[PDB]
């Protein structure tokens, strides 16, 4: 399960 | 009584049989098995079945709900097909078509010559790579026609059939963009950074153009036998790097022809990147004879 492929985030803008 | 308002996809748990684990998802399990009479004309059908851990969170179950539902409405040879749903009892079972060789990332990795599980055949050839690119593009084009942005196209989310046909899968992050042609994420959320477009990273916007960017990274995954994109840089590093106009190099000895598509896919301005139909159009002349027979690109539906 490629967990590392995801990062918790919100648009930087 | 409830019996008079059935769900057309409901399938009796009695018809399902589990054989072995095909893999583990972030919060469930995927099993290989056979189902008795679930398709008219086939007495038994090989299948993949996804479950959901008792401990699955609300969010995860909500994502699992969307995955199954968007699938209910698809019908394309290059998209993993949903076959049924077992909900009478626990645990709930989602039955899909079995893609014998699993996900593209795993598959690609097994073809490395040193792989402890190499199946006994050379890495993908230029031709076999164009075929994959062509099949992924077709499925995606179909998805776009239906007016859906996938948002999570990567090798890990592409499946490989017994006959080696690649098809798009995992529709947990898919979103309807029918009315506005785009999806702008609101709050915080787990996003596949190493596969995201710059505008998607900056403003949280998703279009079929951002999906095109992911396609390019999939091409890159393909030509490097699934190595890690931006190998050596943390998710935070990539995020900053891409938004600054950065992008991946061409894997070693990457076919010139393949490098071109990647150049197109990673154009900073989303409106300049090509569409999936244009991608199949560029490759339509060097594909298996059966393609025009099953592609969405060649169907009357594509109008
Ligand atoms: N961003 C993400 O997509 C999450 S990381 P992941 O490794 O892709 O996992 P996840 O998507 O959460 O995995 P999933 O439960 O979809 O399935 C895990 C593995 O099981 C095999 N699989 C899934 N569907 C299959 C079908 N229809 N036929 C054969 N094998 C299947 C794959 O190996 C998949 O990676
Ligand atoms: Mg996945
Ligand atoms: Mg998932």
């Amino acid at each position: 399960p490629a967990t590392g492929d995801f990062m918790n985030m919100s648009p930087v803008g | 009584s409830s019996v008079f308002v059935p769900d057309e996809w409901e399938v009796s748990r009695e018809k399902i049989t589990l054989l072995r684990e095909l893999g583990q998802g972030s919060f469930g399990m995927v099993y290989e098995g056979n189902a008795r009479d679930i398709i008219k004309g086939e007495a038994e059908t090989r299948v993949a079945v996804k479950t959901v851990n008792e401990s699955a969170s609300l969010r995860e179950r909500i994502e699992f709900l969307n995955e199954a539902s968007v699938m209910k409405g698809f019908t394309c040879h290059h998209v993993v097909r949903l076959l049924g749903v077992v909900s009478k009892g626990q645990p709930t079972l989602v039955v899909m078509e079995l893609m014998a060789h699993g996900d593209l990332k795993s598959y690609l990795r097994s073809l490395r010559p040193e792989a402890e599980n190499n199946p006994g055949r050379p890495p993908p050839t230029l031709q076999e790579m164009i075929q994959m690119a062509a099949e992924i593009a077709d499925g995606m084009a179909y998805l776009n026609a239906k007016k859906f942005v996938h948002r999570d196209l990567a090798a890990r989310n592409c499946m490989v059939a017994h006959d080696f046909t690649v098809k798009i899968g995992d529709f947990g992050m898919t979103r309807d963009i029918y009315e506005t042609d785009y999806y702008r994420k609101g709050g915080k959320g787990l996003l596949p950074v190493r596969w995201m477009a710059p505008e998607s990273l900056k403003d949280g916007v998703f279009t079929t153009s951002s999906d095109m960017w992911s396609f390019g990274v999939v091409l890159w995954e393909i030509t490097s036998l699934a190595e890690q994109p931006y190998q050596g840089l943390s998710n935070e590093q990539v995020l900053k790097f891409v938004m600054d106009g950065g992008y991946l190099d061409q894997p070693d000895n990457c076919p010139e022809r393949v490098t071109d598509l990647m150049r197109m896919c990673w154009q900073f301005n989303p409106k300049m990147r090509p569409t999936f139909l244009e991608i199949v159009n560029l490759l339509k002349d060097d594909l298996h004879p059966s393609f025009p027979e099953v592609s969405f690109f060649h169907s009357e539906e594509n109008k």
